[PDB]
């Protein structure tokens, strides 16, 4: 779980030694960020419910094949957009939790480990899910410092995904 | 060797695999295998996932760069390794993981724990590493070229203290050191402090009473002070572990894991009792004489 | 050689070195530039200091008395010669020396120090320097016009390949002489007709990556090993170790009685 | 290994919920508190050797029997390793305070450190008294009003108290 | 490693002396540069695929040797380690761009990688044509003015120029 | 060298990963911390002098046989006055570097690695090293941000030596 | 490492195209001979011990420089070394006959054995004479006709000869 916090004390603890100054400075850029980074998990969240929405439908729009082919890993179906519904909005609120951490972490612990595997094995392209964290990217409406640790999280995603 | 109890314990797996050796001017088949040994045995047997694999470390150990033993240092001090087994485990845990993963062994002594401990505290948690890897054991047994490995048969400088400790450390095959019964917690804290020995329960497969682990306290001591005197006229007293008592109910049933002597002439009515309180018996030792 | 290895080996200037001729009618700078030449490479590059200048052998070739090889010669057999590269110096190193400065090239052989070890023996320092100025090889390539350069980097006619591979061995660089008595580097290599691995310039250095240690500087031992543990699969070895384990790997090494040949930053 | 923030994201994704506004204000209000947190860690650090060194001192002349000859503090490594796990004990609770979480103190330094005494015969009562030696003297220096900007700390040196007490029940 | 600061007073240290004021003054500007550099690191991390996967499909479509059967790029495994290597290039670049000098850059990537190349056959030319197809991408990347607050970023776009000119000379 | 951001570039490197957000926000608490690091260091290098002259003069006065006790380890003489002002001014001028570096580093590598074998060697008292940090701590006039900084590396020094 | 099947892949995919007809014929022809070349392999392999230790006996008796005090098959340590390295060539030289390519051999015996052999004093010449005496047993071992239905051996006879007089080349 990366965050400034949990990856200054890791350092000084796999020394074996007092947190020093440098440790401290970790906290204070912690600390700089952690405002912006609360009112944007905030933004996200309240506007999640479209943010998925208009995410997936964007993924539809895209790729319309999704929405037409009958198959488990399509979109055809009922089911099968409430599974992509679904999967945006894992990708959504772990942004948020990355937002509120500081760090990559919950997107490195609950969604990017392991997630090719997935990919792989469910038949799912990530280029679905790379239009899915464009769309949020484009429609977040943030600014600022919000912005931009919260597209800096949505292109990790993208990153691990391409 | 171990023969007739290698697939009781989980030595068997182990007893035909052979060490992986890189050869000068290995082909890439060898790399990779040098590289999928490593991960199981300095890692634990954790699955390692893609974003987890030290993509750099791989490289060079595969242009020849850097050797076996440099690659398992790296591994060994890689971020990757201490999240499994530094960040969220008491150091003499972190000692019993890393004798277990960079030397195949368990700890032998106290001793052992005073200079790692020592060593980190003084020096980090790298020159620690460093210790296991560049330790005089490791040249004899490893080397340079050759993948550390579970050393379960019997060596030059052992003591039988250590074979008995390598199966509170050693959990079976399709086991993974950060999926035990303990969990976090030092398995030989307690042994290795008092210089004693538990018996050996073997794995989950194999072994019905495999889940049996004594409590903090109110343990049933190993040998039998006292003789045959509490039991009447008796031949010789066994130590019985039972694990999984739960039929009467509590508070009947407060502990499901307890450890009783017995004597040889009530070991029968030992064995329906335990049946008749759905347990099962991890390990019978001879108590006294 | 070509650009392509010959900045990865650091011999550029010496490929791109042209032959220096004393030609007849020749004016003062050229001949300054000839005895300055032959200063740089016969004395294998030192600080030559001005009181160590041969005034009366550099007359004569100025005065068209002498030819260059004649004062090659000089220098080769003056007592500033003798006591920067003969009289404290083994044998061995010292006609590697007299191979580098006087022929341009490395030993080949051990026949080689075979001879002018005899040589020295029966007829002296002078004899045995003559051996190499009198010499066929001396005469296609330099003649008595032309200072003698350095040729171990090219292929030479009746040339042993061990030569381009040793000569990286007695020319360490530009900016480097034949300043510290010392011992020859080619001792083992010449007397059981071996070929040492070539680290010269950029070729020594190694990919470092996260597995060196704190300060990211890696050392390439070069070792004798024999069986003393696990088993050795081949004599020669090479360990690449992190600073913060040089000390462990020299003493572990140490202890299971192998030679150490060579320790280089990599 | 979880700090504050962690925390709660791990209990939130756990419940597959995105956190509510009323925990990102306890957040907001945890950052608020973050330069006199990271005061607290820097005074504990700053007198580290000093907390360690004066509460072994006070502990060994309170319980002479620790240092007699044949004591579990007697013979110099003895002494050495009781002063290092003073400072241990020390290190970690500055760890859990910087986090703002005692995950890193009870995963790294607690759990196990009760087993450990018993089985040695270190004496876990004495070990406790030390530890809370250690608190009183790290406590007042974080309360100490000279060459800070003034403020309500009360909040924080409760926190550290926490730990203190936490590492003292743990061993003793 | 070196980062922009430490290197100053590693060539203090050696000549024994305190930093000038100029030198402070110097570290003052770059410290006045640090938001920009941050962004631009922040950049090249959030289009490093893109930066990747452009440079390698353009290297390989104007030089389709690389790709043909037998070419040191044909087969997924030389494939796979190429773009790799275009990963590895472009990460130790923002490692050198983070920290302000190239020490990172060329003591745990560039030193022996050109050794590592000519050993392997790999051609370091087309590598270094593939890292300068990195290096533009990038450099527009950074010097993109949209969604960013306007400002001259002329020398941390030199300064990166140089690592990705640094990374090219060492493998060529 | 210990420093924020080589130490950032170094987990980061260990996991193979570019830098995240967590990276950023230690370059960000560094950049708040360096101003006030870089004008600690001009005052302790403008007061270094008079630093290095009071805090001898401070040990002196505290243990008065190093004056006048003959020994090599002692200052008794100009030949170890000598010595001492110059341990002082080293000690002075890597705690003017850990400003610089915005870490211990400096002290790490250039003068605690190692100092505890130099004073059993020679003799010499860690105590009166500890005396003269803390004269400097006392004098140095520094406030605020910089005060703070330039405490942390004398009490870190303070501490390693006892 | 190869075999005859794999080094004919190798090629083919380097120059990138399909296996033609004469190549996938010349391997089928292989085939046909494979059941004389398991032969071969065993037939050594059964008379391994008496094909190493008899030729160690002829080596000492026409070399007795090698096992007189101070030789480099004096003492026990030295003769078992000596022995094992017969041993070592016979059997690599078996698995060169069984994989139907050289590589095994080379790659994993003879590559760097020249330079062990010189760097530690071992006589090279004396290990490619008892090489020689090992081949000329195994191959009378080969090519004995009892107790085997008779056919031609001479292609993997022949095959058999050159891994032999490749390992004797490469000690001296
Ligand atoms: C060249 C690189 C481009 C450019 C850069 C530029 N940036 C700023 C100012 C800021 N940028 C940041 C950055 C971040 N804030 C965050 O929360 C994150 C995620 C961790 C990042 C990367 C910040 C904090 C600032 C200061 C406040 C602000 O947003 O304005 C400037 C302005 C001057 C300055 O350096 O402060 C500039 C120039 N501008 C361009 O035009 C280039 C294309
Ligand atoms: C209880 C803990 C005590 C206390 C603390 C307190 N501190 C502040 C404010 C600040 N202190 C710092 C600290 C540092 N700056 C540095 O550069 C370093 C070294 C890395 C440190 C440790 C900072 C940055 C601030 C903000 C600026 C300021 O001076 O105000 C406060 C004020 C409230 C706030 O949170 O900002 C307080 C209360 N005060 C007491 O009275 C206790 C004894
Ligand atoms: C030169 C090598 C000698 C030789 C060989 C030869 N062998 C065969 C045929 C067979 N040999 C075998 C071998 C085995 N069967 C087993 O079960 C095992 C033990 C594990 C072995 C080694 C087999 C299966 C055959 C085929 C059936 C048969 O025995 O006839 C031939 C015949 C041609 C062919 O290739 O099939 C030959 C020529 N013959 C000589 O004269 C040489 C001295
Ligand atoms: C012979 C009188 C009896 C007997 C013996 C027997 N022992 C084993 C196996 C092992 N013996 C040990 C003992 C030690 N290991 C040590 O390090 C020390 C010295 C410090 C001792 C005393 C161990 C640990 C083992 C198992 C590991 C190994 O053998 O390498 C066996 C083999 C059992 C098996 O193969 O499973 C045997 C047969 N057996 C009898 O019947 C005799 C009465
Ligand atoms: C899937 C149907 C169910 C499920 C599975 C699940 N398993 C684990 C973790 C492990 N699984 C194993 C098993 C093996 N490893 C081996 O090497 C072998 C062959 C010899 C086996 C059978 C191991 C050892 C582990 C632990 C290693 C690790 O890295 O976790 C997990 C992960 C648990 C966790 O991450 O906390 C899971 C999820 N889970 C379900 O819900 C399904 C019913
Ligand atoms: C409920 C939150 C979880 C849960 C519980 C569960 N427990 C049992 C069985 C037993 N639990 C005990 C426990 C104790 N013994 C003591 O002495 C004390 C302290 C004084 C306690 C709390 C015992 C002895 C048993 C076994 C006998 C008995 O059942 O009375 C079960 C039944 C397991 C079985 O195999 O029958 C269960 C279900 N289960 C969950 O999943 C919850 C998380
Ligand atoms: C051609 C098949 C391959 C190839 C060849 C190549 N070789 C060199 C350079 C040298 N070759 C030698 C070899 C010898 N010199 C000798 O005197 C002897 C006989 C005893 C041998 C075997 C040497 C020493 C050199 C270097 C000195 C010199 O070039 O004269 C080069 C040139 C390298 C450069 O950068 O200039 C080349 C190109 N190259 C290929 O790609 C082919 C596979
Ligand atoms: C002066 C600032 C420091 C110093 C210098 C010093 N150097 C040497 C010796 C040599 N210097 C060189 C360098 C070159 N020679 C070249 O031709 C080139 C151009 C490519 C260079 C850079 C060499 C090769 C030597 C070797 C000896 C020689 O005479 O050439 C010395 C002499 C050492 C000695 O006499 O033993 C000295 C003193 N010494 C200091 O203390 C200054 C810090
Ligand atoms: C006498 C030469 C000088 C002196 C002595 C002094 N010592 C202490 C304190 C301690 N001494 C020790 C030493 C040992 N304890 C052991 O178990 C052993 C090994 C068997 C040794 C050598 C220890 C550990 C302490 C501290 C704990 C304790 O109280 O015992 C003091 C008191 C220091 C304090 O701060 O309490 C003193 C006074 N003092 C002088 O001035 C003499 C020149
Ligand atoms: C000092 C206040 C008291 C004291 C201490 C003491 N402890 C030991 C021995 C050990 N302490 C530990 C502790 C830890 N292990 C870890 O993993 C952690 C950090 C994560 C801690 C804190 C361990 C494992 C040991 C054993 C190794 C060792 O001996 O160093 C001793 C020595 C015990 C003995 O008999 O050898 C002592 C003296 N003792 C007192 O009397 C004080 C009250
Ligand atoms: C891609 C643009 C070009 C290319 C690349 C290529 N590289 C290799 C092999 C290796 N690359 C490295 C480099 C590194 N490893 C590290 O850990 C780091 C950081 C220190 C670096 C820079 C190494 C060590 C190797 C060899 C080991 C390995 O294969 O991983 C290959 C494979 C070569 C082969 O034959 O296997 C390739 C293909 N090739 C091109 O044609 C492009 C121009
Ligand atoms: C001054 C507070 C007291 C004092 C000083 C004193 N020191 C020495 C000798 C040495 N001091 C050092 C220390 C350092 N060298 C370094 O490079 C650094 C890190 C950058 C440090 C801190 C060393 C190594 C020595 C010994 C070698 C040397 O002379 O440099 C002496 C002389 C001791 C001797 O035996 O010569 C003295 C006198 N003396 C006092 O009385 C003061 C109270
Ligand atoms: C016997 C015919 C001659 C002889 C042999 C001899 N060899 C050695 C030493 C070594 N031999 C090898 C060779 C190999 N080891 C391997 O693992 C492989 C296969 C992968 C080979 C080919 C090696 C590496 C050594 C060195 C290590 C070791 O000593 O075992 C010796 C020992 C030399 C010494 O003094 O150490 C000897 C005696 N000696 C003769 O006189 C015969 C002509």
């Amino acid at each position: 779980m990366k965050t400034p916090l949990t990856e200054a004390v890791s350092t000084a603890d796999s020394q074996g030694r007092f947190l020093s100054s440098t440790e401290l400075q970790i906290a204070f850029g912690r600390l700089r960020q952690a405002n912006a980074g609360l009112q944007a998990a905030k933004a996200l969240t309240d506007n999640a419910q479209s943010l998925v929405n208009g995410a997936a439908q964007a993924v539809y729009n895209k790729f319309p094949y999704t929405t037409q082919t009958q198959g488990n890993n399509f979109a055809a179906d009922q089911r099968g957009k409430d599974k992509c519904a679904r999967d945006i909005g894992y990708y959504l609120r772990i942004v948020t939790y990355c937002l509120v951490a500081g760090g990559t972490g919950p997107l490195d612990e609950y969604l990017i480990a392991g997630i090719d595997e997935i990919n792989r094995t469910f038949d799912l392209s990530p280029s679905w899910y790379v239009e899915a964290l464009k769309y949020i990217k484009a429609n977040h409406g943030l600014s600022g410092d919000a912005r931009d640790e919260a597209n800096s999280y949505l292109d990790y995603a993208i990153n691990a995904l391409s | 060797a171990i023969t007739t109890a290698a697939s009781r314990l989980g030595v068997a797996p182990y007893n035909e695999s052979r060490p992986v050796e890189l050869r000068p001017d290995f082909s890439l088949d060898d790399a990779k295998m040098v590289i999928r040994a490593v991960y199981r045995q300095v890692l634990g047997n954790d699955y390692i996932m893609d974003s987890e694999r030290l993509k750099g470390a791989e490289s060079l150990l595969t242009n020849g760069s850097i050797s076996v033993r440099e690659f398992v240092r790296t591994v060994a001090k890689s971020e990757l390794y201490k999240k499994k087994f530094l960040y969220n485990n008491f150091q003499t845990r972190v000692i019993e993981l890393n004798y277990k993963h960079l030397l195949g062994r368990a700890p032998f002594s106290e001793d052992e724990v005073i200079f790692h401990l020592d060593l980190y505290e003084n020096q980090g948690f790298d020159a620690d590493i460093d210790s296991y890897i560049d330790s005089v054991e490791y040249q004899e047994n490893f080397g340079e070229n050759i993948v550390p490995y579970y050393r379960f048969n019997n060596q030059v400088g052992d003591r039988t203290v250590g074979f008995t400790r390598m199966f509170r450390l050693y959990r079976g095959y399709a086991n993974s050191d950060r999926s035990q019964l303990e969990r976090s917690s030092s398995r030989l804290a307690t042994e290795l402090g008092q210089n004693t020995v538990s018996a050996i329960v073997g794995p989950s497969g194999s072994n019905a009473g495999w889940a049996y682990r004594p409590s903090r306290a109110g343990n049933t001591p190993a040998k039998a002070l006292g003789g045959t005197v509490p039991f009447g006229q008796a031949s010789k007293l066994f130590r019985v572990e039972i694990t999984a008592i739960s039929a009467p109910g509590y508070p009947k049933v407060r502990r499901s894991n307890k450890a009783v002597i017995v004597p040889f002439e009530q070991l029968n009515q030992t064995l329906q009792q335990i049946n008749r309180l759905g347990g099962k018996v991890a390990s019978i030792t001879p108590a006294s004489l | 050689t070509s650009l392509v290895s010959a900045q990865r080996l650091g011999i550029v200037a010496v490929d791109e070195a042209i032959p220096l001729e004393l030609r007849s009618r020749s004016t003062e700078e050229e001949v300054d530039a000839v005895i300055l030449a032959v200063y740089r490479q016969v004395l294998g590059n030192d600080h030559l200091m001005s009181q160590e200048r041969l005034t009366s052998a550099e007359s004569l070739l100025r005065g068209r008395e002498i030819s260059v090889r004649d004062f090659v010669r000089a220098v080769a057999l003056s007592e500033v010669y003798r006591q920067k590269f003969f009289h404290s110096n083994p044998q061995n190193r010292f006609i590697e020396l007299n191979y580098k400065h006087l022929l341009g090239r490395a030993p080949y052989d051990q026949s080689e120090i075979a001879f002018h070890t005899d040589l020295y023996h029966q007829g002296g320092y002078e004899a045995e320097i003559n051996s190499y100025i009198d010499s066929v090889e001396y005469t296609e390539n330099f003649g008595d016009w032309v200072v003698p350069y350095f040729r171990g980097f090219a292929t030479q006619r009746n040339q042993k390949t061990v030569g381009f591979s040793r000569s990286f061995q007695v020319y360490r660089g530009y900016a480097t002489s034949d300043r510290s008595g010392s011992r020859s580097r080619l001792t083992r290599e010449l007397a059981r007709n071996t070929a040492s691995p070539v680290y010269a310039g950029s070729t020594a250095e190694s990919l470092r990556g996260t597995s060196a240690g704190s300060r990211n500087q890696m050392y390439r031992l070069q070792v004798i090993q024999g069986a003393a543990g696990t088993r050795v699969r081949r004599g020669k070895a090479e360990y690449l170790v992190s600073y913060d384990n040089l000390s462990a790997k020299l003493q572990q090494i140490n202890r299971q009685g192998d030679t150490v040949t060579m320790i280089s930053l990599a | 290994m979880f700090d504050v923030f962690t925390r709660v994201v791990s209990q939130a994704d756990a419940r597959g919920e995105y956190l509510s506004g009323s925990q990102l204000d306890a957040l907001s209000a945890t950052v608020a508190e973050g330069n006199k947190r990271i005061d607290s860690v820097n005074r504990i650090t700053g007198n580290a050797s000093a907390i360690v060194s004066n509460a072994a001192r006070a502990l060994f002349a309170e319980q002479p029997q620790l240092i007699q000859p044949g004591g579990n503090a007697y013979t110099s490594r003895r002494m050495a390793a009781c002063l290092r796990d003073m400072e241990i004990i020390l290190r970690y609770v500055t760890y859990a305070t910087f986090t703002g979480d005692a995950s890193v103190l009870e995963d790294r330094c607690l759990n196990g450190l009760r087993e450990t005494y018993v089985a040695l015969g270190v004496p876990g009562a004495s070990v406790a008294a030390g530890v809370q030696k250690m608190k009183e003297a790290a406590l007042d220096i974080v309360n100490d009003p000279n060459g800070i900007t003034r403020g309500d700390c009360s909040a924080i040196v409760a926190e550290i108290a926490g730990y203190f007490d936490r590492a003292a029940a743990a061993v003793a």
